[PDB]
């Protein structure tokens, strides 16, 4: 009867996008401006523009229709 | 998010060739019409022609959005642009002005983009008088639902610009060869410009154009990023792969070189012929 | 069109909505026609038309169709039997461990692939919880929804009903993460649980109120920056009732579930993922499955 987790699997068609925590280890937060304290305060980090980016860079990219 | 998006669905075709059946369709589709509401006369435009009046009128699309207060962003106007390409897909442009629907493609752009700018800031943009300005905005309102129908209510619009933004974090990031890869912004900018003005935003998906205008900067540039797309994309791993991402960055140069503006004397007599379908019918 | 109006459903702000049958097809679907005068189509039948064609998820709402005229337009839904809030406020249904962890995981589920998208839904409350009659909760009223990750974009405000808002949106911040979702996840909870709205202020300040009595006044280690969102006024130090004093008929699960949901830091509370992979949604008992769960007979 247990739900067991798995994680959504959503074909990117892509590249692999490195993990949200894992972009500042491999630092790519260093090409993205700084969130600002009032952004952090409200739960927005630069670490979410940099995702987002980056998928978006990834999406689709070895697609063909 | 692109990959499940209804413009990967829906709205990105496998050739040219596709797009051309389409829109001879959409304009032997209007003869029918005309003939029946009028006949097989001179009156009518080639589709030919009608992308010229299309390329013009898409020009006037990128005017009206350069020149708008308060501002506009590169979002607004490229889903702008690409409602516009995407209405006159199926629609011929002697049934609905371009001239209209241009400035519909701006309104309904400003709103799904969330850009926010009333009806009255809106056409204070329109060189016109009050008169011509506030009679615009009836055809732009008469016109706003029947452009979101024949878009099939897909609004979103996935442009280049935010892969654009991505492939350059990647790029300073994990391709330290290219040791300062913003510089080729400007020269990627103006190719994403240009791969603008041909079909290819129904053909190639917003990474693969972002990617053909970096990389087509690069080679512009004297610099060579092989080892970019073998080994920081890994397809020095996967092969067949590499080989159709060069393949469709390649296709897209074609379509920048084999592309020719509206030629001026072209656009005046045509922009005639289309009045005299507008003036009836 | 190709719809016969069978019901009046309710109203919302924007729109009011009805029960129809597709002549085509037996869906049953809830109309929601828009109401007005030059501004052309309304900005909100356009945030859940551009919104919704784009997700397909078992815990969203489908959009089926959509049809107007001039600047009239309707969203067509599958008719949902109930709603959440509904459920709530029915005296005789009792909501079983099973149950509350039925209904959220069904929520955490919709909102995950929904911050994958990066849309925040904003207007997370029981009444946007529709349950259909083969008992799958979908979010609903995605007309307040909006795109988030993109820095050079301020956001408003006042999205979420007073009740199911955040702190960090009473105190009035321009840019939000899924924080402002979570916070509403854990005011939803503390509903199935109590089967009353947790925090029910009547202005934006005495929900501030309201939240800090109940879970403390936020100190600076548990949200650093707080302190620069435009709006923060600073409060008396309140005890905050122990989780367990509020809700003590949950186990520490539960409550490890809870109290990640109701972090004040927006950064540090719990993600849609990082909720369901919690110990609560693994842990004995497993969630009714969607068949079983309690149908109000009226
Ligand atoms: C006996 C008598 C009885 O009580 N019967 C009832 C009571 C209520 C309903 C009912 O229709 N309930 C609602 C209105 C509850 C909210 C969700 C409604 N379904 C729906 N489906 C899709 C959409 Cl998009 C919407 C929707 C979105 N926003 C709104 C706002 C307001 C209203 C609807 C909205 N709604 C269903 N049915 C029966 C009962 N016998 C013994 C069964």
């Amino acid at each position: 009867a247990l739900y067991e987790y798995q994680p959504l699997q959503i074909e990117t068609y892509g590249p692999h996008v490195p993990e949200l925590e894992m972009l500042g280890r491999l630092g790519y937060l260093n090409h993205v401006r700084a969130a600002s304290p009032q952004d952090l305060a409200g739960g927005y980090t630069s670490s979410l523009a940099c995702h987002r980016a980056l998928q978006d860079a990834f999406s689709g990219l070895f697609w063909q229709p | 998010m692109y990959h499940n998006s209804s413009q990967k669905r829906h709205w990105t075709f496998s050739s040219e060739e596709q797009l051309a059946r389409l829109r001879a369709d959409a304009n032997r589709k209007f003869r029918c019409k005309a003939v029946a509401n009028g006949p097989n006369d001179p009156v009518f435009l080639e589709p030919h022609e009608e992308m010229t009046l299309c390329k013009y009128y898409e020009k006037r699309l990128l005017e009206f959005c350069s020149v708008f207060k308060p501002a506009m962003p590169r979002s607004v106007v490229g889903t702008a642009c690409m409602y516009f390409k995407r209405f006159y897909l199926n629609n011929s442009v002697m049934e609905y002005h371009p001239r209209i629907i241009m400035l519909t493609c701006a309104f309904l752009a400003c709103k799904v983009d969330e850009f926010n700018v009333s009806s009255p800031q809106f056409v204070g943009n329109l060189r016109e008088s009050p008169l011509g300005q506030e009679k615009a905005l009836e055809q732009i309102l008469e016109y706003e639902l029947l452009l979101i129908q024949q878009l099939n209510f897909h609004l979103i619009v996935h442009n280049p610009y935010r892969p654009f933004e991505g492939f350059l974090i990647d790029l300073k990031t994990r391709y330290p060869i290219l040791e300062n890869p913003e510089i080729l912004r400007k020269t990627a900018d103006d190719f994403l410009n240009r791969i603008a003005l041909t079909d290819a935003y129904l053909l190639y998906t917003p990474s693969q154009i972002a990617l053909t205008a970096i990389l087509s900067s690069a080679s512009r540039a004297g610099i060579t990023m092989e080892s970019y797309l073998s080994e920081s994309l890994m397809l020095k791993e996967n092969r067949t792969c590499l080989s159709q991402l060069l393949d469709i960055m390649k296709s897209m140069r074609n379509l920048v070189k084999k592309y020719e503006p509206p030629r001026s004397e072209e656009v005046a007599v045509l922009k005639q012929k289309l009045e005299r379908c507008h003036s009836a019918e | 069109k190709r719809y016969e109006k069978l019901d009046f459903l309710g109203e919302g702000q924007f729109a009011t909505v009805y029960k129809a049958r597709d002549k085509n097809t037996n869906q049953i679907v809830a109309i929601k026609k828009i109401k007005l005068a030059k501004d052309g189509i309304n900005r909100t039948a356009l945030r859940e038309i551009k919104l919704l064609q784009e997700l397909s998820h078992p815990n969203i709402i489908g959009l089926l169709d959509a049809f107007g005229h001039k600047s009239n337009i309707s969203l067509v839904f599958d008719f949902m039997e109930t709603d959440l809030e509904v459920i709530i406020k029915d005296n005789s249904l009792v909501l079983t461990p099973s149950h509350i962890k039925a209904y959220m995981l069904m929520t955490l589920q919709g909102l995950e692939y929904l911050h994958q998208h990066w849309i925040l839904h904003r207007d997370l409350k029981p009444n946007n919880l529709l349950l259909d009659e083969n008992g799958v909760l979908k979010l609903a009223d995605f007309g307040l929804a909006k795109s988030f990750g993109s820095p050079n974009r301020a956001y408003t405000h006042q999205v979420v009903t007073r009740w199911y808002r955040a702190p960090e949106l009473l105190f009035g911040a321009r840019m939000y993460g899924v924080g402002v979702d979570m916070w509403a996840v854990g005011c939803i909870l503390a509903e199935l649980l109590l089967r009353v709205p947790f925090l029910p202020g009547d202005s934006d300040l005495d929900q501030l109120t309201r939240i800090f009595e109940t879970l403390g006044t936020p100190t600076e280690e548990q949200w650093p920056d707080m302190c620069s969102l435009p709006d923060y006024v600073t409060f008396k130090s309140f005890p905050g009732i122990p989780l367990h004093h509020i809700f003590s008929a949950a186990g520490d699960d539960l409550l490890d579930l809870i109290q990640g949901l109701f972090l004040f830091n927006p950064c540090a509370r719990i993600t849609a993922t990082q909720a369901l992979k919690m110990k609560y949604f693994s842990n004995r008992p497993g969630p009714t499955p969607g068949c079983q769960l309690p149908r109000p007979n009226c």
